[PDB]
């Protein structure tokens, strides 16, 4: 199994393209990226008009050599990572899928299955019966709903990528001296981030971003999502993290900050959520809130 | 052989850059 | 067999003719590595080997003609480059043979990705039009220029007599009309494009081509000139016809400046004096506005569409080859090639008849013999015409100037009409302007840059790269703030054309202030639509909506627009 974002569905070209660590690696959010790609499968042997098929109807020959294409070619782009082991299930004839591939299904299916205080209970309420909707596809009886999980989760990874790229061309990551800043004021649908989950995956994007873009300063990072319903900012504080191939582990320490700023400040704000990384603040108090949290030695 | 080494340069500059 | 010559051992040509020396074994493997030794060693003056580096991005696009060009070829190892000229066929089968070993140098099992590359030769020393081609030419490399006057479509062909096949296509190429001599017809030829080359060039284009002259025997040749005459054809080789962030950062330090969109505007026709108001619709109808669509019961064109009626001599026909020159792509009077471009018609019942589906769609529709098809047609109209003989009558509304229906002067965005009018000044102004213009070109690098900063306030190099580069990047939007007194202006507007008995003001007329505002927003790079903008496309269509009109609807409807007419 290989860290290659849901390779059985779609084709090897989206599996490459798409993977969290693939970007991190050969920097695909310009021009000079993509062409290492394009450099790599033009190598390894493989015709790039066969490598965007889709996987399943791909040429039996080329999924049998694959497996030994990947230790001639990976090392030459410092890319050998890639290879691991995984477990992987099937039944009767309906074909195989791999663990890492179903949980992000399920993920999937979690974040999109279908005054302020009525809207907040109207929207917790329905983030409720996607746990129902993703509870049912835990049964082989019910292979139908998790292909559509499948087919969400490959939408949920378009709409992340596409709003990365935009915040590193833009540079809207502001470099501060103790932690990593970044807000979205505006986007092309910023309705996705409402939900934790799908916030989340962004980090977890960026995050690779910034671990492999530089050797230097390991830092935290905090990123926010306005909402022109309520006029308010999510916000979540973020680790940093130690490359794949590489030792006590770090800790979150985003939670006694946020408690401590909460409990002196003016600002009107929300604690509920279990995750205690993760606040809520009214659009013009955003400012004050992050100045009294800079200011403070708990970061 | 040194007069091809540019050759080789632009084909290892894939491996470095 | 085991022995080689070397370079100056083929300085001379031992056998009785140069084809059965180049294919002699001895002689054909010390060109071949002749050949790979100049493709992997050839470097720029700063190293940096071009070859290398093409042969690179060869598989970063997955392709299969590598390109060499013939000066690099003759600075050294000179002979190789005369037997190429004079033995093609031969030479470009070993320098095939010699690419591909290259090629897996940098890309081992490419062959996988396609089994045989085809070397394209670039800039051959020497041109020939289809005048000079003689017998002599036979079997040579020859280079050739000139207009495709039709083409085939495209087949497959066997390529072995287990089978395999290749791509075919068939050009006819004429001659340029600025190159025949006077009172001589053009001279025909025609092109055999095969795998890589097909569909590299469409009708009416202007080409240049590489390729070796070839014939062969033709029974009815033979048969109707009762002489024993041979047919030729040429093979082809190779056939021949962006900004950076500089040109990106001076458009928008011109964009920042004041006055930007009058500077443009002045620009616009810098041969033809006076007419601003011409030149600012032509400027409008050039950059336009942006298509929207409703599913919900409603679409909006993004083109704009603008009609000029002309007294005889008043620049007319001018402006329109300015704008054929100007624009990106264009038709010249066939809708299907206008597709995404401007339209031009400078005079005039079935013509009018696609005409009026033309405007009441953006896309056409036909069928025959029971056949169904659709084209498209998406493009910005501007057209020109004579009043209704030999001079407009002012004294009287538009439709009695006109030979058109009624919804045509509804759907056209922007009218106007130019008149010859009487004064000294302006003729004394036309007049000096005029010989100016006619001493400055006499055919009796300073003097041409004198010339051109003279001629206009931009150079019209960069404003073609910048209205491309407005057209692909820009599309603005409307600001909702100012959009009631737009609709307090429109209902204004309304109530004052009915209470003096006008044919009255209407949504296309909304609408077209609108796109309009739109257009003058992307003039300037702008994003969003500003007030003054409204304000503009308000004077236009308000201007342009009383001068349709007779002479004492005019007074009245002047004397209340005069809060939109000229102030606001
Ligand atoms: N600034 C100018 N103003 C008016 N006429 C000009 C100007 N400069 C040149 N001309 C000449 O005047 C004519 C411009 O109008 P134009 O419409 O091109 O002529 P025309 O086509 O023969 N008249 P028409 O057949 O009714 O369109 C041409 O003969 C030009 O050479
Ligand atoms: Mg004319």
């Amino acid at each position: 199994d290989y860290y290659l974002f849901l390779l059985r569905h779609s084709s090897l070209y989206d599996s490459f393209y798409y993977s969290n660590y693939v970007n991190a690696k050969l920097s695909l959010w310009n021009e000079n990226g993509k062409k290492r790609l394009h450099k790599m499968f033009a190598r390894m042997g493989i015709p790039l008009s066969t490598a965007q098929e889709t996987w399943l109807y791909m040429d039996h020959s080329i999924k049998r050599e694959l497996g030994i294409i990947f230790d001639k070619n990976l090392d030459r782009y410092g890319l050998q990572d890639i290879i691991r082991d995984g477990f992987v299930r099937t039944l009767g004839y309906r074909g195989s899928i791999s663990a890492s591939e179903f949980v992000e299904a399920l993920t999937a299916l979690l974040e999109v299955g279908n005054n302020s205080a009525q809207k907040l209970t109207n929207l917790r309420k329905r983030w409720v019966s996607n746990f129902w909707l993703s509870w049912d596809a835990l049964d082989d009886r019910k292979v139908e709903l998790l292909n559509r999980g499948i087919q969400l989760a490959q939408d949920l990874q378009r709409a992340i990528f596409n709003t990365g790229v935009a915040i590193l061309e833009k540079k809207l990551i502001k470099h501060l001296r103790i932690y990593r800043l970044c807000v979205l004021q505006d986007g092309p649908d910023l309705d996705l981030y409402r939900n934790p989950l799908t916030l989340l995956r962004l980090g977890n994007w960026l995050i690779e971003c910034c671990a492999e873009s530089e050797d230097k300063q390991l830092l935290p990072m905090v990123l926010a999502s306005i909402d022109e319903n309520t006029d308010t900012y999510l916000v979540a504080g973020l680790t940093p993290r130690y490359p794949r191939g590489l030792k006590k582990p770090i800790l979150n320490n985003f939670s006694m900050a946020f408690q401590q700023i909460t409990a002196e400040t003016d600002a009107k704000v929300r604690i509920d959520n279990f995750e205690s990384s993760i606040i809520e603040i009214r659009r013009e108090d955003l400012s004050p809130f992050l100045e009294k949290l800079t200011l403070s030695g708990l970061l | 052989n040194p007069k091809s080494s540019a050759f080789f340069e632009s084909m290892v500059e894939d491996i470095i850059e | 067999l085991r022995e080689e010559l070397t370079l100056e051992s083929l300085s001379n040509v031992k056998a009785n003719s140069y084809s059965e020396w180049i294919t002699q074994p001895n002689v054909s493997r010390t060109i071949a590595r002749e050949l790979k030794s100049f493709l992997l060693e050839y470097t720029d003056e700063t190293g940096r080997s071009v070859y290398g580096a093409r042969i690179r991005t060869l598989g970063e696009m997955n392709s299969e003609s590598l390109e060499v060009n013939y000066r690099h070829l003759a600075e050294s190892k000179a002979i190789l480059a005369l037997f190429l000229a004079k033995c093609p066929e031969e030479m470009l089968k070993i320098f095939d043979l010699v690419a591909m070993e290259a090629t897996e140098l940098h890309y081992p099992d490419y062959a996988r990705i396609h089994s045989e590359i085809h070397v394209r030769i670039s800039d051959f020393p020497t041109i020939y039009s289809l005048r000079e081609l003689r017998e002599s030419n036979l079997s040579s490399l020859v280079r050739v220029t000139g207009v495709v006057t039709r083409r085939t479509g495209v087949f497959p062909q066997l390529k072995y007599v287990k089978t395999v096949y290749r791509n075919y296509q068939r050009v006819t190429l004429q001659e340029a009309p600025g190159t025949v001599p006077p009172g001589r017809l053009p001279r025909h030829r025609e092109v055999i494009l095969l795998a890589d080359l097909v569909d590299v060039s469409k009708p009416g284009e202007e080409v240049e081509v590489t390729g070796i002259y070839k014939n062969n025997y033709d029974g009815n040749l033979n048969a109707k000139n009762g002489f024993p005459v041979f047919a030729t054809i040429i093979e082809a080789n190779s056939i021949k016809r962006s900004w950076t962030e500089e040109e990106e950062r001076e458009f928008r330090k011109i964009s920042r400046d004041r006055g930007i969109i009058d500077k443009i505007i002045s620009s616009m026709a810098p041969s033809i004096y006076g007419h601003r108001d011409i030149k600012t619709a032509v400027a409008c109808s050039l950059f336009g506005g942006v298509p929207k669509n409703v599913n919900g019961k409603h679409s909006i064109r993004g083109d704009i569409n603008v009609l000029l009626l002309g007294d005889p001599g008043t620049a007319k026909s001018q402006i329109l080859k300015y704008v054929e020159k100007t624009a990106h792509r264009a038709v010249f009077a066939a809708l299907v090639l206008a597709d995404k471009g401007v339209c031009l018609i400078d005079e005039f019942d079935q013509d009018r008849t696609s005409i009026h589906e033309a405007m009441e769609q953006q896309s056409i529709s036909i069928s025959k013999a029971g056949i169904v098809t659709t084209l498209q047609a998406r493009c910005s109209i501007i057209a020109a015409a004579n009043p209704n003989g030999g001079r407009y009558n002012s004294t009287l509304p538009l439709a009695q100037n006109v030979s058109l229906t009624e919804p045509i002067l509804s759907r056209f965005d922007i009218l106007c009409v130019v008149r010859d009018l009487v004064d000294e000044e302006a003729d004394e102004r036309l007049a000096t302007f005029v010989v100016d213009s006619h001493v400055r070109s006499h055919p009796e690098l300073q003097r041409q840059r004198k010339k051109e900063e003279e001629i206009s306030p931009i150079p019209q190099e960069l404003l073609m790269k910048y209205i491309h580069y407005a057209r692909t990047k820009i599309y603005p939007k409307l600001h909702q703030m100012d959009m009631d007194k737009v609709s307090r202006v429109y209902a204004d507007l309304r109530r004052e054309s009915i209470s003096t008995g006008s044919f009255p003001i209407t949504v296309r007329h909304l609408e077209s202030i609108l796109r309009i505002a739109e257009s003058f927003a992307k003039m300037r790079l702008s994003e969003f639509v500003s007030s003054y903008d409204l304000d503009r496309a308000i004077k236009v269509v308000v201007d342009s909506f009383v001068d349709a009109q007779k002479v004492s609807v005019r007074r009245q409807l002047r004397r209340s627009f005069a809060i939109y007419t000229l102030g606001h």
